[PDB]
RNA sequence: CCCGGCGAGGGGAGUGAAAAAGAACCUGAAACCGUGUACGUACAAGCAGUGGGAGCACGCUUAGGCGUGUGACUGCGUACC
RNA sequence: GUAACGGGGCUAAACCAUGCACCGAAGCUGCGGCAGCGACGCUUAUGCGUUGUUGGGUAGGGGAGCGUUCUGUAAGCCUGCGAAGGUGUGCUGUGAGGCAUGCUGGAGGUAUCAGAAGUGCGAAUGCUGACAUAAGUAACGAUAAAGCGGGUGAAAAGCCC
């Protein structure tokens, strides 16, 4: 006999919704990536995406410990020699509060074409309303 | 000034992807003689829009 | 039925003749002759003579009609190269290659 | 005999056991250059393979859940003397 | 160019102490198989019944083998009901290799046991020949200069008037 392997043409993917108000950033992103990949399923397969779709609400109300709200810095480079730019946690929550959650989850997911696809199943919103009622998402206490 | 490695036959075909030719779309037909000719050009016999331009 | 025609040991490189052969592959005989007539290239003259020969062979030998013929297969292969000498500066000498080609055309009634 | 410049070079006919033995001629390997068919390839980074592996195509097949070709995605991996 | 945790991120997912679980190597064990050296049985021209143990490896030493050309065995054997060579497929051995067969090819080939060597190539800025790459790229040899008409010819910017 051989070992079972999933097939991307017959795998099931459900929808969920989560609230991020008052939740810890790092300890939340950890469980999202765990489900976007499929580790919570017995049919897990490294070369196949067996994850679920997840919606996140109230991204602008996550919490951080210590003085990270003012001392945590996000660096990035453009390509020119001037280059290096930076921004703080508070500055990002006011300009684009959705990047904080995405940047944290993108680092916990594997690299390559497959990891870039799991990220496409993550819908982040900065409010309390969404326009995906047709998919009938379920609540996920997490 | 000169290469360090030998290019492949694959890279050679890519460079020649824009070297193809183009054929004439269509030929115009004269009103009187009924011959095929290039648009805005005279025919071999010497006709152009039915006026019997140069014959020799 | 398929009729053949060839022109071996032609004075031209295969790379130059292939540019023209790609314009008539799979076309009708009547349409192909018009294309080559208004193509400004030396290779177009050689190919035309070969195509005309095949058309004549079909009628005389295979007893076919012109209106039903089509170019089904056409390709160009490399032929023998002639070696020549070219003097350069400071006593150095280079080699020159005059390349040839084999042309082949196939017409069919299908 | 036919196309072609009373050309070069070819297609038929005929000779011959054999012309894909036609004088650039026994046998006719490799590098190198082409036509056709099946599969894969235009959001994806590195000695180009190896282990795992869906899908498509084809031949089987007493369906036998096998074989052959292609190789999305994924773990490891910096040529030889 | 973040650049003094590998990263994301963490107020423990940091540090000290104690304790119970799990992951984790080509290490150990389990199943199957090959070989070397030992002792026993003294089996018996020796292979077993068995029984222990060993098996990373350069310079280098020792031991056993594959295949190629030629001589004898051969006025033998295979072969136009198709030899050598070339190109595919299948089977087989621990390996160098071997057997069978389809297409091509069109006349030579050679078992077994022995004998003799111009006996095995990827490299030496190696030798000879053939074919690639750069590339349809540079260039077409004094910047004294050409234009039109007619003629010949399959075709004339370059030949003749």
């Amino acid at each position: 006999m051989k070992t079972f392997t999933a097939k991307p043409e017959t795998v099931k993917r459900d929808w969920y919704v989560v609230d991020a108000t008052g939740k810890t950033l790092g300890r939340l992103a950890t469980e999202l990536a765990r489900r976007l990949r499929g580790k919570h399923k017995a049919e897990y397969t490294p070369h196949v995406d067996t994850g679920d779709y997840i919606i996140v609400l109230n991204a602008d109300k996550v919490a951080v410990t210590g003085n990270k709200r003012t001392d945590k810095v996000y660096y990035h480079h453009t390509g020119h020699i001037g280059g290096i730019k930076q921004a703080t946690f508070e500055e990002m929550i006011a300009r684009r509060p959705e990047r904080v959650i995405e940047i944290a989850v993108k680092g916990m997911l594997p690299k390559g074409p497959l990891g870039r696809a799991m990220f496409r199943k993550l819908k982040v919103y900065a409010g309390n309303e969404h326009n995906h009622a047709a998919q009938q998402p379920q609540v996920l206490d997490i | 000034a000169v290469q360090q490695n030998k290019p492949t036959r694959s890279k050679r075909g890519m460079r020649r992807s824009h070297d193809a030719l183009t054929a004439v779309t269509s030929l115009s037909v004269d009103k009187t003689s009924g011959e095929k000719h290039l648009r805005h050009h005279i025919t071999a016999d010497g006709y152009y829009r039915g006026r019997k331009v140069i014959a020799k | 039925m398929e009729t053949i025609a060839k022109h071996r040991h032609a004075r031209s490189s295969a790379q130059k003749v292939r540019l023209v052969a790609d314009l008539i592959r799979g076309k009708k005989v009547s349409q192909a002759l018009d294309i080559l007539t208004y193509t400004n290239k030396k290779a177009a003259v050689l190919v035309k003579k070969v195509l005309e020969s095949a058309i004549a062979n079909a009628e005389h030998n295979d007893g076919a009609d012109i209106d039903d013929l089509k170019v089904t297969k056409i390709f160009v292969d490399e032929g023998p190269s002639m070696k020549r000498i070219m003097p350069r500066a400071k006593g150095r000498a280079d080699r020159i290659l005059k390349r040839t080609s084999h042309i082949t055309v196939v017409v069919s009634d299908r």
